[PDB]
This record gives C-alpha cells, structure tokens and sequence, in this order.
C-alpha cells in the first residue's frame, strides 16, 4: 500500500552463490597456502551476507522482507520494484567484495499480494535452479524462460528500460497502446519471423513522426539485434508505470 | 508451401525478404517515364494493389479447407487481370510489378490452388506495402 | 528370476511424507500393501500372507527403467575415490563401475470448492513419465496368486491419490536373462534392493561394515475395517534400498497394526544383488 | 469382479479447466488450461469430473431439504463411517487431435473478455484460454463391484449423473457460456472375473 | 428440476462482439468478430449476453441509476446472476452458452457471407483529415439459437424470476448488444422463446411460458 | 424509462455514403455506395448520422468554431453523444441505428432502380485532359426511416437534449449528410419526426413531442 | 460458371487466360483492310462495347437474384444488336468480335438466363480490354 507507482504484486529474490563448493574445499592454491587465509575467506562470506545485506538493506528504505540469509541460501520477499532494483546492487556489490571471482546466480519471482509463502518459495527456488542451470551466473526474471547474465540484465535491459523511460515520458499521447501493439509484434515474431518484422517496419515508420525520428529507429535495430532483452524491457516499463 | 518468382523460389521463410531486396532494388535505380527525370510509385496506387489483395483476404483467412474454392480463385484471376489492366495504363506501375515481380506470384497461386499458396502471397504484398513505406516514406 | 514391467499411461503421485510433494518410484511395501488391499478384495488375503511370509513371493522395489535399460538406486560404498549428480546407474553397468531422464515432476493445483461459503485449495505433487519408459519391479519365482493379483490391481490403481484420477498402469512380465546370471552371481559385498529391515537377533550380523540410510516408514492405515477412524501405523524403519551389506540377512514382514479388528503388515524382507 | 465404465466427452462450448501457477506475461494468457505436462496435449482431470458428478448427484438426492448411495459411489472419510470409494476414475487426455488437425485448427484458443466497472465505466480485459468446441475425450472409469445386489441403484446413479452433468458444464466459468458438454458412445465393459448380467447395466447406462 | 429457455437472437444490424486484439494484416480487416474456431462461424459469448442483461436488468431495477459493484446491487440481481460476495453467497440460477450462428443455410440462399467489413473513420477536427477504420462486423438479419439452463432452486420465485427475465429481454430489444453500438451496431430483437424441461415434467409450466412467450 | 425518437430522413440530392469491400469493374462503378449485404438495400450507417449530427451541433453550441476532440465538448454534447475521457466518462444517451433505404416499392412504383450512376470527371489545368470517374449515388426523393433510442436518465435534463436534438436536425437540414457533397449531394431534411417511449409511459411527453414537430 | 465459346469453354477461374489468347491472337496476325496495309482496332471502338456492357453490369451486380430479370436481358440482346451494327460498321471490328468470339459469349448469356454467367461474360470482357492496353 506505500507503493503508488506500479502493479499491485509481490517480488521474491531467491539467490544463492554458484561454484561455492570446491571454492570453499579447494580454492586457495597450493603453493602460497594457509590455514588463517581460509579462516578468514568463510567466515568473511559471512560476515559479508550477514552485516552488508542489513547495512546495504537500512540505508535505502527498501521495501523488504529478509527471511534468512547466508551464502547457501538467500530469500527475500517485498515488492516486485525493490526487488529488481536491489537485485543488481547485491550482485554488484558482492562483486566488489569477492574481487567479482565469487559468482552468484540468482532468480526473481513475482506474484500477487495474497499468495501463499510455501508455493512461493518453492516456484522462486525453481526459477533460480533453472538460473544456475543456464553452468554459469545468470537470472531469470519471473519465468524459466526469460534467463539472463548479470551483465546482460543489468547493461541491456536495463540501458534499454532507461531509454524507454525518458521517450515516452515526453511524449504526450502515446503510451501505452502503442507499447502493447510493439510486444504483440514482438512476441508474435517468434513464430511468424517475417511478416511480424515486415509489420513492425511498417509501424515504426508510421509513428515516425509521433514517437520520434531516432527513436523508432533505434526499436527497428534493437528489434533485430537484440531482441528477446527489449520484450522484456518493455513488459517491466509497463509493470512499472501501470496505476 | 513455396511459391514460385523467377529461378529462386520463396517460401514463409524469405517473403519479408524478397520483397525488401525487391523495394530496395526499386530505389537505387528507379523508373523514368521516357522523360529527364525519375518517377516511382506512388502511395495511392500500391494502396490500391494491397486493397485488391486484401478484398480476397478478409474471406480466405476465415475458410475452411487447405484447398480455395472457385469463388476465391475467380476473384484472384481477377485481380491478375486488374493489376495486368492497372500496368499497361501508367508504366510505373509496369515498372513496379514487373520487378517487384507479382505476376508470375499471382500465376503460380493460380496454379498449385491452395490456401497455403495465397496467404504466401498476401503475406508477401503486405511486407511489400510495409517496405516501401520504411524506405523513404512520405508522410 | 522374473521382471514385472510397469507402463503408466496417466500421472502417479507416490507420496512420502505430503501430498504437496511426490517421489519417482514407489517402495516394496507400497506394492504389498497393495497386493494385500487387493486380495481382501478377493478374500485371498489369507494365503497370500502365508506365500509372502514363507519367501516363495519375494519382491524387490519399484526402479526406473528406460528402453532396455533397467535402473537401480547408486550403489554407496566405502569407496576412498561429474557424475556425484547422478542419482540412478544401470542395473548391469556395476562392473563397469568399478543422459539419464525419465519424465518430469508436476504439481496439480486443485480445489474444493462449498455451495455457501468460500472454496479451499489443495494441491497434488504428481509425475509423469515420458512414453518409452516406467518402473519395474523385481521377483524370482513368479506365483499364479500375484500374477492374478496384479491383473486385478491394474484396475484399482498403485500410486497415492485415489481414485481421484492419477495412478493407473498396464502391466506385462517380460522375463529376462541377460540380467538373472547377475543375480545368479556371488561376490563379497551385498548390496540392497528393498526396504528391508533385518530381525532383532540378527542385526549386529547384518551390520558391520555397513552402508546404509534409514527411512521413516509409515502413515496411516487404509481400510474401511482397521477401528472406526483414521488410525496411524507404527512408524517402521527400515533400511534405504540403495544399501550395501558384506554379509546377508533375512528380514520379516512385520505387524505395524495391533489395535484395529485386523492386523496391518508391512514388507521388509531382504532382496540383494551379490557383486564383487 | 470389476467393471469398466467407458465414453467420450464431446465439447458443445469452451470448458476452460483449471488454474497452473505458470507465470502470466502482461499482454498475454492469465489462467491457462490444465494441460498433460509432458505431452502438452489438453487434459479433464479425473477429479474435476469426480468432483462436477459428485455435486450434481449431492444436489440431486435429498431434494430441497450426505446420503449412502453418494459415500459408497465417491468414498467418504467422515470420522465415524468410512466406506472404500467403488468408483475409480482417471485423468482424461484429448483423443480426437487428429481430428481436429484435418479442420487444421489448434486444439485450443484464447477468449477475450472484459468486465466493466459500473461507477467509473472504465473495462477491464483479460484472456482465459480454453479448449475449442467440437473437442472428444475419451474416459475409463473403473467400477468395484464389490456387491452385486446394489449395482443396479449404483449405474442407474452414474447414468443419472451423466444426464446431470449434460445439462451443466464441466469446469471453470460455465455460467458465462463455457463448459458445456455431452456424454456419447457409452459402454460397460469387464476386464477381470465375470459379471452375469451385463447387458442390464449395458442397457441402464446406453439409453 | 432445471428448465431450458430455448429461442433466437435475430439480429437488426452488426453485432460486432468480440476479437483478438492483435494485429491482422495493414490494408485488412481489423479487430474480428469472435468466432467458433472448428467451424469459424461467427459467435455470440454467453458473458456478453450475461453481462449486458445483468446490466439493463439491474438498471431496471434499483430504479434509474446503477452506481455500484456488481456484486452487491439487488436480491433479485443477485440470485439471477450469481454473487461472490464474502459472508453472502448464493448461486446463479441461470446457466448461458455460446450462441452460434444457425442460419447460415438462409444465408447461402442469399450468396451472402455471414460476416461483412464496416468501413469507417474519423475527422480530426482540428486538421479536417480523416483516420480511416475497418471492422468486421456480423450481417443484419443472422439468427443466433440460444438455450439458457434455468436451475428451478425454489417454487416461490421462478414467476418473479422469468418475470425479470422478460423485462432484460424487453430491456436488450430497446439496446444494443455487443460493440460500437451507439454508432448504429449490436441491435437485436429476441424472437420465438419459449421453456421446456431437462427431465421429468414441470406442473406450472404454462405461467411460465406465457409470462416469457408475450 | 427510454425514448424512441422515431422519423424519416427524405433526400433532397444524391447522399453517396461509404466504401465497399467489393471488387469494382474497369469501365464501371468507382467508389460504390455502402449496402446492407443480406439485401443488397442501400444503407445510411449510424455511425455518419451520429458524426455529422454531432459535429454540427458541437459546432453550434461553442458559439462558432470547434477545434478540439471529441472528448473536449461542453456537458451537453457529451452527456448526449457519449465521452471517453479519462474519468469524466458519461455513457451515450443516444443510440443510432442502421438505416436502410425504406421507401423502395415507392421508388419501384416509379419504375426506376433505387441508386443511380453520376458520370464526373476532371480536367488538367495545364493539359485540359479529362479524367472520368463514376461514382454510384443513391437517387434523390428516397426516404429513409430510422429511430433514435434515447435514455431517460435525468428528468430535468430532457427538456435541453430535445431542445438540442431538434437543432441538430435543423442544422442537419442545411448540411450534406455524406461523401461528395460540396459538389452537389448529400442535402436531406428530416420529416415525420415524433418520440414515443418504449415502455410505460413518460408523464411530460408532450412537451417533447412538440419541440421536435415544428 | 460455364460459358461455351465454340468446342472450347471458358469458366471463372479462366477468363484471363482466354483473354491473353485472344488479344495475343489479334496481335501477331493482326487484320489486313481489303488492302497491303495493316490495321488493328481502335481503344474507343472496344471500350465503347465496354460501356455497352457496363450499362447493364452496374444493374446486376447491384441486385440479389439469380436469374436475371427481362429488362436486363432485353437490354443483353440490345447488346447483341449493337455488337452486329458495330460490325456492319467497320470491317475491323466485325474481325476483332470474330475472332475474340463475342457473339458466342453474348449468346451464351442469353441461353442460360442466370446472373453468374453474365457477371462471367463481364469478367471476361473486361479481360479483353485488360489485355488490350496491357499490349
């Protein structure tokens, strides 16, 4: 009820860090090896999970719920915005205290406001499994279908959602029909690969004179470039400016 | 299932791209009506080519059987007819259908009389329309 | 030695601790509870007793197979020495020892729905097999009784969620011998293939270099006979079936019911496959 | 010894069955049809047809004003009686697939439909998918006869709830116009031991 | 028992009901009327006929205005069409179906098709330039066979009950059912209704009938 | 209640409405004239009714000229012609309808077809070369029967709805009601004009009536 | 749906292939005018007789029946009369109806009196003049 800005519904991360095992057994190497060196390696991840996730969590008033944390286990349930605009501040900030040589991988679910916690822990956990099954760092966002890399999130869809932002807020009459006649072109060129391009070629220089002259050309090269990132870059500006 | 142009056969795999390489063959070297200058056509007479498709295309998308039925192909036989009428009138718009080449689309419908075979086609003149209003549009 | 191949055509739940959840096979005491609901079906319960006690009806537990490849649980050994994933190695892949995906776990959410008042859901852990796969089960010395037997159970359903909707199954016996001479064989260590769970005068022999799981084994019981309500079983436990023993015992058939007006058994007699 | 009841289920309307937790994108299918999970093929589960069989004969018996015919059809778990339920039904998959490849259409679909606010007039869609009409469905169902002298009253009830169940629909939002169905080519048939008089439960069921 | 309100929809002009609202082509019909897939023919929901006759209904009643949920608006609304409502709740005694088109025989006598394209626009008033438009829309005069289940919960308010429900019908002749109705589409004229029974036989049936059949 | 605004509209010139959605010859017809296809009947479409009606009479309430959508109209064109703004959405008191051509045996008794051919052309200015087209027309004199439903909702309204609906119609008289009609088409008057209610009865329907009979 | 010609039928799926064989029949060995000289067919002779079936196109595909009516047929054999005036007019034309074979078609619209073979024979007239300019 403190959000006012999107859809109605509830984000769960579920993280967990990849590759952890024979890091932890055997990852110092054998030459200039110590005992104290490794004392302090665990018992550094932590006190990072533990002290970093509260301090990173209490200077921004992020809307979330910590259930329990640690570096096998990660389970955070709030809102959907807090959520994935946290998600990239714990990888990047575990980055910077592993020297980013520890991986994580990660995964974001979204449901409603009243759903049931053990169904929701147990879809999220699913979510990150198929995460970490890509053997590399990724996340899925919201589905199995839509996996990411960190990288991948962060720089494409996010760079992408930005640019989105800023166009159609200048924009006086445009959103958000045209954004959802967009994702049925682009969802439905999946299948149909040429007339849904044909279709879309046809719109953006329709609206060419409504959306923008740089604009509509940047959705026709990222259409065909880097498609599957800008499907869901739109879908997250619609959830996040739905009143 | 692939319909027939010239030596290279196009299927619902390449239309959206024929017809691209088609219309961008059309710009970079265009018609000229026997005078000093250029003439391409216009939006209105390939919004009438699309219009003639498209009277057989808002009843064929709701048939029944893979096979058209002779009322179909009547209209289609038809409308060879009318863009054959439509090109000896104005040689521009010779010029535009015989590159863009949709006789030889239309014929080879009329032969193998399919349901498959015309909506290749028509998804063809559509990404054909969507093309030339991409490149260099006018509005 | 025999096979009693098991082809499920529609989803099964084999629940363990929760309906929410389900397992991919099911235990051996799982199909004699079966055989035995069946048979006081036919009344023949009695005599099928007296077959099961005195070891001429000796089953193993379900196992995963997929086209003519017949599966065990991985075999745990002392072994002082990637595959630390694989769960289930072939049947007579074990010298070899010293990919892999039959179906997908589902879960089907349901509901009960009140006339006057709001619904309740309920959701159901199922499992599906893929079309040239199953389960088979294990005996030697196959009887008329249970070949009968499971040509009446086949109409009745093995799995946990019944009869609303899920375990049903056509079977076939399909005998084999280019895995009997693998029973056939001797070695030093023993491994398991039921939840077996040795008598009490002979457990230190059964154990001493040893490597096994327990397993909690118990419920409730599932009669319309045993004392008037929803009575729990004594909760059995019995040995894992991906065991390994280096010397055999015997198990018993023990009465984890003794306060309804019949008593309720539960399968735990020993099914090894002797390996080098 | 046991009987095997067997039919279609042939689709007049939608019968949108069922609710996965499947994430649901924004401009496309919230509540998508239960389906097999491994072969995708769309699916009435035998609980839902239980369910629909056991309310339409609950309602039925006892008119206006639950009974022993109902518990020893559909089981029962009540803490002083318990009965064995004599019914035993199964998962019921799509059969007529290549039927509906020669219409060439899908064997589902997506219906779009609002509701309206009617203070602030503002709609409000949204897309349910569902099966298409003209869709068969064949079902097993499998009957203990445990007792001889009661399965006249038993399959002249099952018969009675078919009829029912004919006239009402069969899952999800059938007062909207969806879910209805009808039962043809019913049949009993059996599978173990001999039951004499067949052709009278034949008869009380095909009429 | 359970009663079956047997008749025919006939159409006075479009009735454009339904659609995906994807894209169709660009030169082409856009937004279709909503059809039965196996047979694309073309299709009347039983939740448009529900929901416009709650509305008209319930706007008859609760006299003159309807400024509520649709939840909670009148007991005879709500056991007419259902209700969710948290501590009260009671069934729908009405059952709708999809109608489908029957006449399409006639139809084929005409060398008609079932469906037709509206072709309209708009003129942008401050530039006077027009935007043209495009619907698919059903002929006038296609017939729709519809059956509504009636659930007869209790005698004393099935002639209340059907007398309701020859006012929604009397109420939709004077409406429109489905789409862009004030611009000239979606009137209909309920014709030839009448009741009859699932199983058994009803007593009373001829109140009923000619309460509904006038 | 509801009213019925039951009239005729009579023609003056040609009103040529609307394209079809049918193939056309090469020596023939141009743009033809919009039809009900189940009877090959010429159509007056609501939805031109309604726009031209609420176009003039949005014009002439706003003393002078109008610039803006729809949707930015004073209360009274909105509450009568329907709205889409955001949350000040007022449904439509007014539902057009499809007019077909009503007068045909009349037409008929004449001995003439009911539309009529009307050869144009234009002539290059610099070359003076023609360029014929035909455009199908309906005939002048046909009379066009049609019927307005209106939505008694506010009883202390309807005075300046019917006050506004006569002077809709009587700027409609001095109007072309579709397609070509600067050139020479379109002028319809309206006669035979009367409201009626369509069930019960409203107590001031006099006063309605005869606001609307002069 | 049939229309005869000579022992060779024409039908609605057709008539532009006709109409191709025809005009590529009057081109390639064109008429010779009691002459050395050679002489095709003027464009306002054809599509006078273009108007002259047009005249009776715009009342029978605005009508709904499927047998025509008499005034419609009567003014088909005035159409008859006025393609053999035009062919008493001028030689060339009376070769060009000869050869395109007009009088068969217009004959047999009217031995079988049903709408669809009238809209065929329009079909197949405005094939003709279709291939004419096209060449």
């Amino acid at each position: 009820e403190e959000v006012e800005v999107g859809i109605n519904r509830l984000g769960v991360l579920r993280a967990d860090v990849d590759n952890l095992g024979q890091a932890f057994i055997n990852g110092i190497p054998d030459d200039y090896l110590s005992i104290s060196r490794t004392a302090t390696f665990s018992r550094a991840m932590s006190r990072f999970f533990k002290n970093y996730l509260n301090q990173l969590l209490a200077e921004k008033s992020y809307k979330i719920n910590v259930i329990y944390a640690g570096g096998d286990d990660l389970f955070m349930i709030g809102a959907w915005q807090d959520i994935l605009d946290f998600s990239i501040v714990l990888k990047q900030k575990f980055a910077d205290f592993t020297q980013n040589k520890l991986s994580i991988s990660a995964g974001i679910g979204m449901f409603r406001e009243k759903y049931p916690v053990a169904r929701m822990a147990s879809l999220t956990g699913d979510l990150e499994d198929a995460a970490k099954d890509y053997t590399k760092n990724a996340v899925t966002l919201f589905d199995a279908t839509n996996v990411f890399s960190w990288d991948t999130l962060e720089n494409d869809i996010f760079v992408k959602l930005d640019a989105i932002t800023k166009n159609f807020e200048k924009l006086d009459e445009t959103g958000k029909a045209f954004i959802y006649r967009l994702i049925d072109l682009l969802r439905g060129v999946n299948e149909n690969q040429q007339i849904n391009i044909a279709r879309l070629a046809y719109t953006l220089s329709r609206m060419e004179e409504k959306i923008g002259k740089t604009f509509a050309q940047e959705l026709y090269n990222w259409a065909n470039a880097d498609r599957k990132t800008l499907i869901m870059a739109l879908e997250i500006y619609i959830l996040k400016t739905r009143e | 299932t692939e319909l027939k142009i010239g030596n290279e056969k196009v299927n619902s795999t390449n239309f959206g791209d024929f017809a691209e390489k088609a219309i961008r063959g059309i710009n970079h070297k265009p018609f000229v009506n026997s005078k000093g200058g250029e003439q391409k056509i216009t939006t209105s007479k390939i919004r009438g080519i699309l219009e003639l498709v498209n009277k057989v295309y808002n009843r064929v998308i709701n048939t029944n059987d893979v096979e058209l039925s002779e009322n179909i192909l009547a209209d289609i036989a038809y409308i060879k007819v009318k863009i054959a009428y439509e090109s000896g009138r104005e040689p521009v718009v010779k010029d535009f259908i015989q590159r863009t080449a949709f006789t030889a689309a239309i014929t080879d419908v009329m032969n193998q009389r399919t349901r498959e075979s015309f909506l290749l086609f028509a998804r063809y003149v559509e990404s054909l329309i969507a093309y030339f209003k991409f490149y260099g549009g006018k509005d | 030695m025999k096979i009693i191949k098991l082809y499920f055509e529609s989803p099964v739940h084999f629940g363990e601790k929760r309906l929410s959840e389900s397992k991919i096979t099911f235990s051996a005491d799982t199909l004699f509870s079966a055989l035995m609901i069946e048979a006081v079906g036919l009344g023949k319960e009695d005599e099928f007793y007296q077959l099961a006690s005195n070891n001429l009806v000796k089953f193993s537990d379900a196992f995963p197979f997929i086209d003519q490849y017949y599966y065990i649980p991985k075999p745990m050994f002392n072994l002082k020495l990637a595959f630390k994933k694989l769960l289930y190695v072939p049947i007579d892949s074990l010298e070899d020892y010293l990919s892999f995906n039959l179906g997908k776990l589902a879960l089907s959410e349901k509901v009960q729905q009140h006339d006057f008042k709001d619904s309740e859901p309920y959701n159901v852990g199922t499992f599906t097999f893929k079309e040239n796969t199953g389960l088979y089960v294990l005996i030697e010395q196959t009887h008329p009784l249970l070949e009968e037997l499971l040509e009446n159970l086949q109409y009745s359903g093995i799995g946990g969620k019944r009869n609303s909707g899920y375990g049903k199954f056509k079977f076939e016996i399909l005998e084999d011998s280019d895995i009997e001479d693998l029973f056939s064989a001797k070695g030093n260590r023993k491994i398991l293939l039921s939840g077996a769970l040795p008598k009490d005068a002979e457990l230190e022999q059964a154990l001493k270099n040893a490597s096994y799981l327990l397993e909690r084994r118990g419920g409730f019981v599932q009669s319309d006979t045993y004392a008037t309500n929803l009575v729990k079983k004594q909760d059995l436990y019995v040995f894992k079936s991906g065991s390994t023993f280096e010397n055999s015992f015997d198990g018993d058939i023990y009465q984890v019911g003794k306060k309804g007006n019949h008593p309720v058994y539960k399968y735990a007699k020993s099914f090894f496959l002797e390996v080098s | 010894m046991k009987l095997v009841i067997e039919g279609t289920i042939v689709l007049k309307t939608g019968m949108h069955i069922g609710g996965s937790s499947d994430f649901s994108a924004i401009g496309a299918v919230a509540s998508p049809v239960v389906r097999d999970t491994l072969t995708r093929l769309p699916l009435i589960p035998g609980s839902s047809l239980k369910g629909k069989m056991r309310y339409l004969l609950a309602k039925e018996l006892n008119n206006g004003i639950d009974q022993d015919e109902i518990l020893r059809l559909f089981g029962s778990s009540e803490k002083d009686k318990i009965r064995r339920a004599r019914l035993k039904f199964n998962d019921i998959k799509l059969s007529n697939l290549a039927e509906l490849e020669t219409f060439n259409v899908s064997s589902t679909e997506v219906k779009f439909e609002n509701t309206i606010n009617r203070k602030t007039a503002v709609a409000n869609p949204r897309q349910i998918e569902r099966v298409i009409a003209g869709s068969k469905f064949d079902f097993e169902i499998f009957y203990n006869l445990d007792d001889i002298k009661e399965v006249e009253k038993d399959f002249e009830n099952i018969k009675q709830g078919f009829d029912l169940l004919e006239f009402d629909y069969l899952g999800g939002h059938g007062t909207r116009g969806s879910g209805r169905i009808a039962f043809e080519n019913l049949s009993v048939i059996t599978a173990v031991g001999n039951f004499e008089k067949i052709n009278t439960l034949n008869e009380i069921l095909g009429a």
